[PDB]
C-alpha cells in the first residue's frame, strides 16, 4: 500500500493499511469480515508492528481486547498466523499461551498489558478486530 | 498526506506528496542537506505506484541518467533503508543491484537498470541532481 492509499477510516504503517474495527464479532466472523474488506486479520511479524498496533489500541478504553490473525494450527500443533506462517516475534503476555486450540487477541487485563492472549472460543465470543491489507493486486 | 495546494511552486503533486526534481549538482550528502533546506527530505519510495510516477518524470527528459534518493547504508542498521530509519517496503533495485558497496542510492538509467535503484560508493563527491519529497506525514 502507498502511504495515502488507505480507505477512509484505515491507517497506514509499514507498507500496510489497517482497520481497527469496533463492530463486535466472534473470531471466525472477524476473519470473514476482514476477507470481505480485501484484507485479513492482522499478522504481527515484527516488534515495530506490535508497537504500532499497541499505540492505537492503548489510546482508547472502551475495548479491552481485539481479535488478531493468529490461531491454533492442528497440523503444526502450535499457534500460527492465519497465512500459515510461524510466530517469529514473541508478543505473548506473561504465561501465554495458557492452552492449546485457541485463537489470539491483544488483551489488556491484569498482567497482560496490550499483549497476546489465547481464547478457546473462536466462534461465540464477540469483540472488535484488526484487519491488515497490503493492497496487492 | 499533502493536497496539491500544499505543494510549493515548481513542485509536482502525486499520491499525497509533493516532489522537487532538482537539477543542481550536489553529492548525495549535499543533496540530503538541500532537501532539508526546503523543509523536505530526499524521496522515499513506499510503493510501486510512486516508483512508476518517478519513472514517468525521469524518462520524460534525457539530459540526466541518475538522481539521488533518500536511502543509504547504515552500519548500526547493518542494511540499506530509507534515511528516516524505515525499512524498504517496495523493492526497486535494478537487475543485478545492489552491489553492496555500503553506499548511497539513486535512480539510474543505464543498460539493464531502466530508471531503477542503484547503490553508489561515493556519497560525497559524485555530483548529480536529486529528488526531494514533502509528504505531510506525522
Ligand atoms: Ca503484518
Ligand atoms: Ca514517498
Amino acid at each position: 500500500c502507498c502511504k495515502c492509499d488507505c480507505q477512509s477510516g484505515w491507517e497506514w504503517f509499514g507498507g500496510s493499511c489497517y482497520l481497527f474495527d469496533e463492530t463486535e464479532r466472534g473470531w471466525e466472523d472477524s476473519k470473514t469480515f476482514c476477507e470481505s474488506q480485501n484484507a485479513a486479520l492482522v499478522t504481527v511479524e515484527s516488534s515495530e508492528e506490535d508497537d504500532f498496533i499497541r499505540g492505537v489500541i492503548s489510546a482508547q478504553s472502551a475495548f479491552h481486547y481485539y481479535w488478531i490473525g493468529g490461531s491454533w494450527d492442528a497440523e503444526h500443533s502450535e499457534y500460527r498466523w492465519i497465512d500459515g506462517s510461524s510466530i517469529s516475534f514473541n508478543g505473548w503476555g506473561p504465561n501465554r499461551p495458557d492452552a492449546d486450540e485457541g485463537c489470539m487477541d491483544y488483551l489488556n487485563y491484569k498482567e497482560i498489558v496490550w499483549q497476546w492472549n489465547d481464547h478457546q472460543d473462536c466462534v461465540n465470543t464477540k469483540g472488535p478486530s484488526i484487519c491488515e491489507t497490503d493492497c496487492s493486486e | 498526506c499533502c493536497s496539491e495546494d500544499d505543494c510549493p511552486s515548481g513542485w509536482k503533486f502525486f499520491g499525497g506528496s509533493c516532489y522537487l526534481f532538482d537539477e543542481g549538482s550536489r553529492g548525495w550528502e549535499g543533496s540530503k542537506a538541500f532537501c532539508e533546506s526546503k523543509d523536505a527530505s530526499l524521496v522515499t519510495v513506499e510503493c510501486s505506484k510512486e516508483d512508476d510516477f518517478i519513472r514517468g518524470i525521469l524518462s520524460g527528459q534525457t539530459a540526466k541518467h541518475y538522481y539521488w534518493i533518500g536511502a543509504r547504508w547504515n552500519e548500526e542498521h547493518n542494511d540499506y533503508r530509507w534515511i528516516d530509519g524505515s525499512p524498504f517496503t517496495f523493492i526497486g533495485w535494478g537487475p543485478g543491484k545492489p552491489d553492496n558497496n555500503k553506499g548511497c542510492l539513486d535512480y539510474l538509467n543505464y543498460k539493464e537498470v531502466v530508471w531503477q535503484w542503484n547503490d553508489h560508493v561515493d556519497c560525497e563527491n559524485t555530483n548529480g541532481p536529486c529528488i526531494c519529497e514533502i509528504d505531510c506525514s506525522d
